């Protein structure tokens, strides 16, 4: 027997056991998010403690087998996979630690509730009660009101233990030889042994802050437009050289400024509104939303949803029989399980937002032919950008009036044109110095930069600096504020949300040439090309078996992301903003402050 | 001893509560009956019937010396192995047909029934074997398979793997992994009287 031999039968065997062993942790934690309770957490508990001394026996055997000498290389993969810095060697006592403290992160921020000060039963939660206050209110009282309220009682709980989190994610990775959490990270899209495809964790934080530096003309004008148009809206709250007040933005942290659009339409009464109204007029459902988006992936070749994941999904919220994490997720059990985990409302936000989390889905469909050990994305920036670039064609007007949303004979004139442009720049362009801002925040915190009794100056210290928005209130550092976002406080890396948005523009423009899409960028729907499917498909089939630069390079031709996609597409509201700002000033000074 | 005629038993093995494991399969031997093919529908949706060499629709016409009826339980993705000239974990080390095999494959979706919220580990199939099954061999050993070069010892532990692996049936497991029961009929002619009939 030669020891490669010896490594596939290891393998084959590793194969079954971890198969079966990550579907009951994946169920566990499947069934602690849909319906939170203390019998399910321990259930969860139990499933990942026998999950990781899996992974701590296993890494500890596989290096029994000199990678030298594996000249299958796809046998070399997925031996590399498994002795791969994924020890999570941590003492019991202090193991038991941290998952208490991620437990509670995560109750609290799905049943964190702010009651009334005269009547403590009627309460309001974050997902039903305060998004609809934040996404659809007029009035900067009660905007104000939900703002501060959320970060006062939910926020101030969060932060005793996202300081003992940060201590303990921080001894994890260094155990695991990384400088930092962050660093651990970053490590994501580390890739080394393959000449000229080789990509750092440190050269991520520069690509990320010179690609960004790209960026800050584009936001910079749309702020200054978002900030006329909202100068109307509100009378005296806001000068026309300050940031922007932080609870008016859209949502409840400002992370996509998409409901801002009521407000700011460029040409608002004339052309037809591109929004949700004819959704609930025709009197939409969150099963018709998943089917018009199933019905888009299978356009162009992708398969249908599995009859399992109409089963086993939950699209919509389960009401007050039991507590769940309504952030939309999507979730890979193994075994051919596949299931949304989403309270959809009857919005376009929750339309193409749907069209994201089935993104996620078909790209595990994909390579699910793949090994065990090398099914993921090519790195988390790809994962979160698949369901983006149909996210782009189910956005354009052309695919709305083919699927009844607008009507049977629409203009699309200049104007209508300017219209989708600024909708598409007040999600996507908006998110992106929100997006840079917290992750630096977080690695800037989780690197030993920013001290403890200085937690809350630094992050609203790079708010305004960066991103151009204020705090309406002051907050001492018992207050925990990115925290009060589902990625910060359920456990997630937000800059994939950065990369991802360079990606989809990437993979977009060469889809749109695979479906010789004519004009610009933005007027591109690939809904029945079953070409620019295979294009897609041919990638997302060989999950992590290639590096994310070679994957991209194939199919894209740049090793590495780019932001002259993204600016093509928005050209021609770039130079549009500039006609708007004439007699307006592009930019903010951080010495201004509503209190 | 008088002369009357049975009718075949074809519902102990199609109706059977228990299958066999796929490694270790059941066989019951046909003989001496009327056989009514006609009872055999109304399974799981989109089940398979899969003949070879010989017609099902005539087979209410015709006669042979024996049939005999293997049974056992698989996975859903591995179904398309029991047919001739089939490769896979289960045609190579569990169950193998002939290329001459003259015969029905009726296989059919049991999720209803074999699959458990604890999963059902019960159901099991060989996943190591020094060689190929030859057709119609039937392997029961319980012997630690020797992946390396040092000897076992009949002990598992490192390149010493216990060959059997265990399905673990789900409910909630896509169509691929849920179990499927598996019923296959060889009919066979030999020089002798012919005591297989249909009506
Ligand atoms: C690196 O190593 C790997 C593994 O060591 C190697 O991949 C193997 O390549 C051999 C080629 O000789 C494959 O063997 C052939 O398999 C043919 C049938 O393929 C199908 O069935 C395979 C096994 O059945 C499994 O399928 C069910 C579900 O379908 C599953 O539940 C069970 O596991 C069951 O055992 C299956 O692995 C295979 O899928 C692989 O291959 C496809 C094809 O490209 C690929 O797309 C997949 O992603 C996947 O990698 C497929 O589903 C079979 O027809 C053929 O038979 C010939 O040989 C036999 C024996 O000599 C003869 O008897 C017969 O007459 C034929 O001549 C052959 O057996 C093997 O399946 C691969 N295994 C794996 C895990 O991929 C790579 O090639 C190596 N890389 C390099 C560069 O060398
Ligand atoms: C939401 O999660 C809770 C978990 O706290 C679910 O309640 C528990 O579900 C389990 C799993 O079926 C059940 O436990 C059962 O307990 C009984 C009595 O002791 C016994 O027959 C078994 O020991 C069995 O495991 C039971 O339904 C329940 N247990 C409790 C409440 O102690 C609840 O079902 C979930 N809700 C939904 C809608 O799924
Ligand atoms: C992708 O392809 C599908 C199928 O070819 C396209 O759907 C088709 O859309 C046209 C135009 O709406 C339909 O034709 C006519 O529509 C009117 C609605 O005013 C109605 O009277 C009839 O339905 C008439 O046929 C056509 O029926 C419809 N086909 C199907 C199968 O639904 C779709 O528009 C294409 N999408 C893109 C973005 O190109
Ligand atoms: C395994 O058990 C099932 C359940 O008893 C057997 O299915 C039954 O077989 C009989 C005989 O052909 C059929 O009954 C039919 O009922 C319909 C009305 O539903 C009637 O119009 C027909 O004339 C006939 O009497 C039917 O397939 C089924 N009856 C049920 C399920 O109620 C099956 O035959 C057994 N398998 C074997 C191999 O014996
Ligand atoms: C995807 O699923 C849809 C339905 O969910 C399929 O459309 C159905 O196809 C069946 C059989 O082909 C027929 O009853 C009708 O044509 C459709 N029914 C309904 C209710 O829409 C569609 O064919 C599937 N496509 C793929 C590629 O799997
Ligand atoms: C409308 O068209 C005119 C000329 O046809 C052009 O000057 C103007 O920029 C267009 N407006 C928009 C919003 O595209
Ligand atoms: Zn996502």
């Amino acid at each position: 027997s030669t020891i490669e031999e010896q490594a596939k039968t290891f393998l084959d065997k590793f194969n079954h056991e971890a198969e079966d062993l990550f579907y009951q942790s994946s169920l566990a934690s499947w069934n602690y998010n849909t319906n939170i309770t203390e019998e399910n957490v321990q259930n969860m508990n139990n499933a990942g403690d026998k999950w990781s001394a899996f992974l701590k026996e296993q890494s500890t055997l596989a290096q029994m087998y000199p990678l030298q000498e594996i000249q299958n290389l796809t046998v070399k993969l997925q031996l590399q996979a498994l002795q791969q810095n994924g020890s999570s060697v941590l003492s019991e006592d202090k193991s038991k630690r941290l998952n208490t403290i991620l437990n509670t992160m995560s109750t609290i921020y799905s049943t964190g509730k702010v009651c009334n000060p005269d009547n403590p039963q009627e309460c309001l939660l974050l997902e039903p009660g305060l998004n609809e206050i934040m996404a659809n209110s007029l009035d900067y009282n009660e905007r104000l009101w939900a703002w501060e309220s959320w970060r006062s009682e939910v926020g101030k709980q969060l932060r005793p233990l996202y300081e003992e989190y940060v201590v303990l994610k921080n001894e994890m990775a260094r155990a695991n030889h990384y400088e930092d959490y962050g660093d651990y990270w970053r490590g994501d899209y580390e890739v080394n042994g393959v000449d000229g495809y080789d990509y750092s964790r440190g050269q991520l934080i520069e690509d990320v802050e010179h690609t960004f530096e790209e960026i800050k003309p584009l936001y910079e004008h749309l702020h200054a437009y978002v900030r006329a148009k909202l100068m109307n809206a509100y009378p005296s709250y806001i000068s026309p050289i300050g940031c922007l007040p932080a609870h008016l933005l859209g949502d409840m942290w400002g992370r996509f400024w998409t409901n801002l659009y009521s407000l700011t339409v460029p040409f608002g009464q004339k052309p037809n509104i591109d929004v949700t109204d004819a959704m609930v007029d025709q009197a939409w459902d969150a099963q018709r939303i998943f089917k018009e988006a199933e019905k888009f992936f299978v356009s162009v070749g992708l398969p249908n949803m599995t009859q399992g994941f109409w089963e086993n999904s939950m699209l919509t919220d389960p009401g007050n029989v039991q507590k769940a994490v309504c952030h939309p997720t999507a979730w890979d059990l193994g075994k051919g399980d596949f299931r949304i985990l989403m309270c959809t409302k009857v919005t376009m936000d929750d339309f193409l937002t749907a069209h994201h989390e089935m993104g996620h889905i078909q790209y595990d469909m994909a390579y699910a032919a793949q090994p065990f050990l090398l099914r993921n994305g090519a790195n988390e920036g790809f994962h979160e950008a698949v369901g983006e670039i149909m996210s782009l064609s189910a956005a354009t007007p052309k695919h709305l009036k083919s699927i009844g949303l607008l009507s049977p004979d629409f203009q699309e004139d200049n104007e209508t044109e300017i219209n989708f442009l600024l909708k598409q720049a007040l999600t996507i362009v908006g998110t992106l110095p929100f997006t840079y801002m917290l992750e630096k925040w977080r690695w800037m915190v989780f690197k030993g930069e920013i001290p403890k009794d200085q937690w809350m100056k630094k992050w609203w210290e790079m708010k305004r600096e960066i991103v151009g928005v204020v705090e309406p209130v002051p907050h001492d550092e018992t207050y925990c504020d990115p925290a009060s976002l589902f990625h910060v406080s359920n456990d997630y890396s937000f800059i994939r949300y950065y990369t991802r948005t360079l990606y989809q523009f990437q993979f977009q423009e060469a889809l749109c040439q695979a479906a010789k899409h004519e004009g610009p960028l933005h007027k591109c729907d690939i809904s029945n090309s079953t070409e620019a499917g295979q294009k897609l498909f041919n990638m997302l089939r060989l999950g992590k078996s290639e590096p994310w630069t070679l994957a991209l390079e194939n199919v894209v031709g740049a090793k590495n992301m780019n932001v002259r996609p993204l600016l093509n597409y928005f050209e021609p509201l770039f130079t549009w903003l500039k006609d708007q700002n004439k007699n307006s000033f592009v930019g903010w000074s951080t010495d201004w402050s509503p209190y | 001893f008088p002369n009357i005629t049975n009718l075949c038993p074809f519902d102990e093995v199609f109706n059977a509560t228990t299958f066999a494991s796929v490694y270790a399969w059941n066989r019951k031997r046909i003989s001496n009956c009327v056989a009514d093919y006609s009872v055999l529908y109304n399974f799981a949706p989109f089940f398979a019937f899969k003949c070879y060499g010989v017609s099902p629709t005539k087979l209410n016409d015709l006669c042979f010396t024996n049939v005999y009826a293997d049974s056992f339980v698989i996975r859903g993705n591995e179904v398309s192995q029991i047919a001739p000239g089939q490769t896979g974990n289960i045609a190579d080390y569990n169950y193998k047909l002939p290329d001459d095999f003259t015969g029905c494959v009726i296989a059919w979706n049991s999720n209803k029934l074999d699959s458990t919220v604890g999963g059902n580990y019960n159901y099991r199939y060989r996943l190591f074997r020094k060689s190929k099954l030859k057709p119609f061999e039937r392997d029961i050993s319980t012997e630690i398979y020797q992946a390396g070069n040092k000897p076992c010892n009949g002990v598992a532990g490192v390149n010493c793997y216990f060959p059997l692996q265990s399905y673990g049936f789900r409910p909630t497991y896509g169509v691929g992994h849920q179990p499927y029961r598996v019923v296959v009929l060889s009919f066979e002619l030999l020089h002798a009287p012919a005591t297989v009939c249909g009506p």
